[PDB]
């Protein structure tokens, strides 16, 4: 076995490059250039991932101070500084020879900012010059109190409060008649004091003002750059991708996605939204409008078998389909996923917004915002989950805006239902993908297909093959094929990415 | 005057601020009656823009019979700019030329100095007369040093450089040359994610070197490399060790036109540095082929063994 | 003009050049051995084999003139930008006690390498004729074979990190500070 | 656990400031202050004004000509320093403001102070939120820290403590603490930080320490984003772990807000709970312990941290509505007692963070 | 004079270079009576024309010859070199008056057991 | 150089003066040849090598020494008086249409004067300074082992 190392080791690596590397570490080796501990290392870099040859290599060659990156040592020489303090212990505990100096960390290039927002600078401003009223009226209050101790009956305070006071450069001979006027720097800084109180308390009021419109939008990052990202990933691509690169690692090492349904009340809200914007939308003729109802309607009733009056009034099952029946499925797997997460704090978000206390001193009495309160968008009552999909509707309807909702959503969640700012855009998305499912014969008898194994309910083995072959018959011989799974014991869906393996 | 708001401090309100910004259990006081001093203390008993030497920024000392300045430590000898000469001064060339430049009778001073080191040396002494008449100038190597390496470059400041000093994005994961995923060599998986679980993807770095991808936790690491030198996979030959000390280093890249090649005679034992490649003369590159290299190490596991196993 | 050197010496001088630049390393001042060592042994050993007085006179004047040379040049076109600050130092502890400065009895053999690697430029920037340039390079060419048989026992490599007796070591904050800012 | 609690406040340390647009303001422990009193936390406290330090006591980690360029440094004569800006950094980084030399006394002094109270057994928590510079490495100004008062502070335990446990969750390298004790086994540092391309630099998983200070240091290298949960599930095992096997006799815990989110400069997503979670867990082992105060650059937040962390020192929890101190308008939309995190993406995956564990807990094998 | 034994007798004169040789001091011999009919040349001045004029360059037939011989390669400079000497007397020296991994598993098997029986 | 031990160098200087002195060329294709004591050589010294790269330079030694020695038996391994025989041979070589083998007519005599002049072939050649140490040494353990069995070879 000990002469087929070499060639199994060239066929693990996979690479000839990397081979060759791993020839000349053996050479290093070889020349007593390496000791074994950095001959095992390397090979645990090369072969580590592998097992049983590794532990082999390692019970064939007989395997059985670590200095930091970030510190040098400087010479001796440069060591004896004249600290007049230290003492015994101090010599004897500090260290006076490693040095890391961040500089030399950091390559000679230099460091990288973390990125902020415009509303965050916005903030920092506004909390700039509130430093800056308060640093200069803060310190003008001490100088004169200290003044005030002194006429009645720690250093350069009051030096650079009467320098700034005075900017006539003058200033300098007011302070050492100060060491020899007392009355008159008090009735200055007084007067000093008091127009600054006033030019602040203004400056108050326009602050408060500003940064209440831009505080929750400086805490929300996922979600302003959300609605580009939504629509360049949540293409046909991006899925294909995605239960391609899932399908490539299981093949590295049938039930690529899962999907488990807990709540079917969910269907109903995405079926409420869906016709809504059917019944809005001036894209579709009156009797397409009622077609799109009918279509989504009979799916959702005869894949997840609901029901079939409730519905419209409010055995392993297997389906073949195309990359149109898989975009749709998907889409309406993507509603459904961000509406439960939505739902499932339903309890713990309404209890924080209607138990929402308000404090006495001075919120309630002078700082307080109606902004949201007088469009009804602050969720007082009126649940959570059911505020949501009301405002989600009226802006399918068009008769809210986007700013206003978003502000809603970010207020009463925390800025933890960003998802939601996309939800017109996804309906109407799902719509056209169900449109697209009637104005496509192809499509249409994959349907019929799937609609006559669905209601057979009775079929032997060949269901799971003559039924493939007349799918692939109605599909081409180039693309994709999606097997979707669908569990009525725990409502549970599997989807299988068969590109080929059906030819 | 004027403050961070862009007012006089005094003013206030700022119409146009006001429109851009608008719609439409006791107190402190009593901190200075109790505090307790707190002296309890162990110890409380007790013309141009660069520098004409090295061509750089910086604070410069400059002349004034020609538009050169020096830095204060780029002088020789240097000066300490607390104790400023305070007074006319000129670089070495200025003053030449100014109190001994005359050029009808130069040589026959330059034949005086010569003669005059005549008695010790004659080789030098022509070379000894020129250094009067240059300023102080930074050392570089003679560019005919740098071009046998061809992989040694100059930096902006002259200093060396080498080969080595360079929410939820999926496409990362693509190689964009023929568009397959990008397979980590640890784990043998792209971990592309997904943008409704965007926190089950792990980032991707694919070496700048060979060129092979690995994940940020496959090899322990933090961040991405963006600023210093160029990332190098755990896959690489060390080029430098330390053995128990004792410093190997692998010979440098020299241009082909000097770069010997030697294929040995022997083949099975042959003693050679890390300078090996798989198929004036002190830098040959010794070609070992990869059945010499099986021969070594089989000899050196073997031997070893009888090392240990005569104890 | 053109001057002949091995290709280990072009290689200890890159790597000079990388410590200096790139590590932010010096010399450990005083050297070890100097560059009035290396010149003495030099001459030592080589007069020592030929018997021809005008081939042994000659040996002596290049090697006095090359010590007046690095004498008269190290503080002008031998030392590194970073390098001035450690010198300036020197200067001062020269000039502390009344004595004066002599190169060649504190830097050694790194130095005198990289001074004799610009002499074709200093030839060619004078007026010198030709069989004494012919002289000076054959002169300067048996040097630096005589050097490169004797290399491993002044150039050695050991780590500034790990022995306190290399022939470079670190700078500190405050030193590179100064010598690179002000 | 029902400590004793010594609190440390000079009311000058407020009037000194940074230049203009500069991030770093004393400011906040004047506003962390206003809010303590007036929750009423006097009445558990024991309210002390420490004498400022002197130079000799400066030098005992500096050197003699740093610490007489700080104390000659003006705004009027920076002209006249020119070797001595390049040489201690005391420049355009770190500028010179007119309170340089008197707020870095106030630190030093409060945090000596502190550490002599623990010493003679007067207390078991010292709380000084002026301290806590750890960037300064007794020659130079870094991070805007020009005396590393932490060092003073832990010389001063070692006068009568065996071994010191030295905790850092700012969101920076501890550098100057690290390299102060880095080849001692007296103390040992802990520093939680985000490594990459950040300031510090520094904090390499592989910066165990040198000499006999081997394995006597330890950093956890993080990443962006890092929430409560998580934080605690890094932050909880590794430090039980060190207090098992180093079993300190004190404890210096530097109480930094740059780990907030909405900071200038940090970049993690921790709230007021999960930072004072921290401060909980040190406390919940019973030995002695001094808070410092380090980083932070949003003072409403680093304020509201700092007084509900004093809070549970206390063994109180402060309500959530603020009790109107003098900057009430100070405290955005709501005026309430908490720091909302963002809604970032944590880049932390578990498998990093378990390897990084995997290796300090190798290293920590050799403490005991 | 024969220039393989430096004595005197019926020699074999050559053109290109002045040497003469025996009829039986060759290898291979000749028949004396057996002359060439044309052009004959020695072991030398025949691989001069044959590495100056034929093939391409010199120093390309020996990395050819030591490839070809890579299985006895100590001695292939030596076998090289052979072709292109003249025969001479042998005067004393004046001091004296997959077929790779069938060999690699042959070695090892050898010295295992040379191991295995040195061991024990 | 080589180490020549002294009682080879008398052998050689014996067959010198049984040659060239008083000429009794001994008989056609001897008991042992070339061959049989290479073989015995590499099988009797095998066993006691524990290196594979030993054993592998101790075949690659012996095949080179065998095909060398084909190749300059009739070149410059032998005197003038014994040249004619030789050509006989050759002769019956061309009559039978039998291809020659040298290493199996001659023997023990004539490989021992091959390793006689071998520095100077490797002198007038350009290899390293590493090979021709091994090549030296090979030799010199040949020799030792051959000054071993000596009175039953010759
Ligand atoms: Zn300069
Ligand atoms: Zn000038
Ligand atoms: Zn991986
Ligand atoms: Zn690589
Ligand atoms: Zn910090
Ligand atoms: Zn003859
Ligand atoms: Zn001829």
């Amino acid at each position: 076995e000990e002469v087929t190392f070499f060639e199994k080791a060239k066929r693990y690596i996979g690479n000839k490059h990397l081979y060759t590397e791993f020839l000349k570490i053996l050479n290093l080796y070889s020349q007593d250039i390496l000791d074994l501990d950095d001959l095992v290392e390397k090979v645990d870099f090369y072969l580590g991932s592998n097992k049983e040859l590794f532990t082999w290599f390692k019970n064939f060659v007989g395997y059985q101070e670590a200095f930091g990156p970030s510190y040098k040592r400087l010479p001796k020489s440069d060591t004896f500084m004249p600290c007049s303090g230290r003492d015994d212990m101090c010599w004897e505990v500090l260290n006076d020879e490693w040095v890391g100096h961040p500089v030399w960390a950091s390559e000679d290039s230099g460091f990288i900012a973390h990125r902020k927002n415009q509303y965050e600078e916005t903030l920092f401003k506004i909390e700039e010059e509130r430093h800056e009223y308060d640093f200069y009226i803060e310190s003008n209050l001490r100088t004169i109190q200290c003044l005030e101790t002194i006429v009645n009956k720690s250093m350069t305070i009051y030096k650079k409060v009467i320098r700034k006071v005075y900017d006539k450069e003058r200033g300098f001979e007011i302070i050492d008649a100060l060491h020899e006027t007392a009355p008159v720097v008090l009735k200055r800084l007084k007067q000093k004091d008091e127009e600054w109180r006033r030019a602040q308390r203004e400056w108050n009021k326009v602050w408060r003002e500003l940064e209440q419109k831009v505080f929750f939008k400086s805490l929300d990052h996922l979600g302003l750059t959300f609605k580009q990202a939504d629509k360049k990933l949540l293409t046909t691509k991006q899925l294909i991708s995605e239960i391609s690169s899932i399908k490539v690692d299981q093949t590295n090492k049938k039930s690529q996605l899962d999907f488990d349904f807990p709540d079917k009340n969910i269907f109903y809200d995405i079926l409420c939204l869906a016709d809504t914007f059917i019944t809005h939308t001036t894209a579709y003729s009156n009797p397409d409008k009622e077609r799109l109802k009918d279509l989504l309607k009979y799916f959702i009733s005869l894949f997840f078998s609901i029901s079939f009056e409730k519905i419209e009034e409010s055995s392993i099952f297997n389906l073949f389909a195309n990359t149109n029946i898989y975009i749709f499925f998907r889409h309406w797997t993507t509603i459904y996923e961000r509406l439960l997460e939505i739902k499932q704090m339903n309890e713990r978000v309404t209890k924080e917004i209607n138990t929402r206390s308000t404090v006495t001193f001075a919120k309630d009495l002078d700082l307080l915002s109606s902004q949201l309160s007088e469009m009804g968008l602050d969720f007082v009552g009126e649940d959570a989950y059911k505020q949501v999909l009301r405002l989600s509707r009226r802006l399918i309807n068009g008769d809210l805006e986007h700013q206003w909702f978003e502000e809603s959503l970010r207020q009463a969640y925390n800025n933890k239902a960003f998802k939601l700012y996309t939800i017109d855009k996804v309906t109407q998305s799902l719509v056209k993908h169900a449109h697209t499912l009637m104005t496509d014969a192809k499509t249409a008898e994959i349907m019929a297909l799937f609609v006559k194994d669905r209601n057979a309910s009775t079929t032997s083995a060949k269901d799971q093959i003559i039924y493939r072959l007349q799918v692939r018959s109605h599909m081409s011989n180039t693309e994709n094929m999606f097997r979707i799974e669908f569990d009525k014991r725990t409502l549970h869906v599997s989807i299988q990415y068969i590109a080929l393996d059906d030819l | 005057k004027v403050s961070v708001t862009g007012l006089p401090l005094n003013k206030g309100p700022s119409e146009k601020i006001k429109r851009e910004s608008l719609w439409n259990d006791l107190k402190t006081f009593l901190t200075e009656n109790m505090t307790e001093e707190s002296n309890i203390r162990s110890t409380i008993g007790w013309n141009e823009d660069f520098c004409s030497a090295c061509n750089q920024s910086g604070s410069f000392l400059c002349c004034d019979t020609c538009p050169k300045s020096f830095h204060f430590l780029c002088l020789d000898p240097p000066i300490d700019p607390n104790n400023l000469p305070k007074g006319d001064w000129h670089c070495n060339e200025c003053k030449f030329k100014i109190f001994i430049n005359n050029s009808m009778a130069t040589l026959k001073k330059i034949e005086s100095n010569f003669i005059k080191q005549n008695n010790n040396v004659k080789i030098f002494a022509k070379l000894l007369f020129n250094i009067d008449s240059h300023n102080p100038k930074q050392f570089q190597l003679p560019n005919y040093i740098k071009e046998t390496f061809p992989a040694v470059k100059t930096g902006s400041r002259g200093q060396y450089s080498d080969e080595n000093d360079k929410s939820y994005n999926p496409d990362t994961h693509i190689d964009s040359n023929s568009g397959k995923f990008l397979i980590c060599y640890k784990c043998n998986q792209t971990r592309l994610g997904s943008w409704s679980h965007p926190e089950n993807s792990r980032l991707i770095m694919t070496c700048d070197y060979c060129q092979t991808p690995w994940h940020l936790d496959c090899v322990p690491r933090a961040s991405f490399k963006n600023l210093g030198s160029k990332w190098k996979c755990p896959l690489h030959s060390p080029t430098k060790v330390y053995k128990k000390y004792k410093v190997w280093k692998k010979q440098r890249l020299i241009n082909k036109k000097n770069q010997l090649y030697y294929e040995p005679l022997q083949k099975i034992g042959y003693q050679n540095n890390g300078n090996i490649q798989i198929i004036n003369q002190d830098f040959k590159i010794t070609q070992i082929d990869e059945n010499s290299i099986k021969y070594d190490f089989f000899d050196k596991i073997y031997k070893s063994k009888m090392v240990q196993k005569r104890k | 003009i053109s001057l002949q050197i091995p290709i280990k010496l072009k290689s200890v001088l890159v790597d000079d050049w990388e410590y200096v630049t790139k590590d932010k390393k010096i010399c450990r001042l005083p050297a070890d051995v100097t560059v009035e060592m290396v010149l003495n042994k030099y001459e030592h050993e080589v007069s020592q084999e030929l018997e021809s007085p005008g081939s042994q006179s000659q040996l002596s004047e290049y090697c006095a003139g090359l010590k007046l040379y690095f004498d008269k040049c190290l503080g002008n076109m031998l030392l590194y930008r970073l390098e001035r600050l450690q010198y300036d130092e020197l200067l001062k502890k020269s000039s502390k006690d009344q004595k004066p400065l002599v190169p060649i009895r504190i830097y050694g053999a790194i130095h005198l390498l990289r001074l004799i690697s610009v002499l074709p430029e200093l030839i060619s920037s004078t007026t010198m004729d030709l069989q004494s340039c012919q002289l000076l390079i054959k002169q300067t060419e048996d040097f630096l074979v005589w050097l490169l048989m004797h290399v491993d026992e002044y150039f050695n490599d050991k780590d500034p990190n790990r022995s306190d007796d290399a022939l470079y070591v670190n700078t500190s904050s405050q030193y590179e500070g100064v010598a690179l800012g002000m | 656990d029902k400590r004793r609690v010594a609190y440390f406040y000079d009311a000058d340390v407020g009037n000194y400031a940074y230049g203009a647009g500069h991030p770093m303001k004393p400011h906040r422990i004047r506003m962390a202050h206003s809010l303590i009193m007036n929750y009423g936390l006097y009445k558990k406290m024991e309210i002390y004004r420490a004498k400022p330090a002197t130079k000799q006591e400066m030098c005992q980690f500096h050197t003699d000509e740093y610490i007489d360029f700080l104390s000659r440094v003006t705004p009027d004569n920076l002209e006249m320093f020119k070797r001595e800006s390049v040489k201690f950094n005391v420049g355009d980084d770190c500028p010179v403001f007119d309170g340089l030399y008197e707020y870095c006394s106030i630190s030093g002094g409060g945090s000596m102070e502190g550490a002599a109270r623990l010493n003679r057994g007067k207390c078991d928590v010292a709380v000084n939120y002026a301290g806590g510079l750890h960037h300064a490495k007794k020659s130079e100004a870094s991070g805007f820290c020009y005396l590393n008062d932490i060092v003073l502070g832990i010389i001063e335990l070692l006068r009568y403590h065996p071994r010191v446990l030295y905790i850092d969750i700012d969101v920076h390298h501890g550098d100057g603490v690290e390299e102060a004790f880095y080849t001692t086994d007296r103390v040992m540092t802990c520093s939680f930080h985000k490594y990459g391309e950040f300031f510090p630099g520094t904090g390499e998983l592989r910066d165990i320490g040198v000499g006999a200070g081997k394995n006597y240091a330890v950093n956890v290298p993080l990443r962006d984003g890092i929430d409560d949960a998580t934080y605690r599930s890094v932050f909880e095992p590794v430090i039980k772990k060190i207090m098992e096997w180093y079993q300190p006799s004190a404890v210096v815990l530097q109480c930094g807000g740059d780990s907030l989110s909405g900071d200038r400069l940090g970049c993690f997503n921790l709230s007021m709970e999960g930072h004072a979670n921290c401060v909980n867990y040190v406390k919940s082992f019973g030995i002695p312990m001094m808070v410092v105060g380090g980083g932070g650059y949003t003072m409403r937040n680093v304020a509201r941290t700092w007084c509900f962390e004093t809070g549970l020192l206390n063994n109180v929890v402060l309500d959530k509505d603020l009790p109107y101190n003098e900057y009430y308008e100070y405290y955005g939309p709501d005026y309430k007692l908490s720091v909302r995190p963002s809604n970032m993406f944590n880049v932390n995956t578990p498998e990093y963070l378990d390897k990084v564990m995997t290796n300090i807990f190798a290293n920590l094998e050799n403490t005991k």
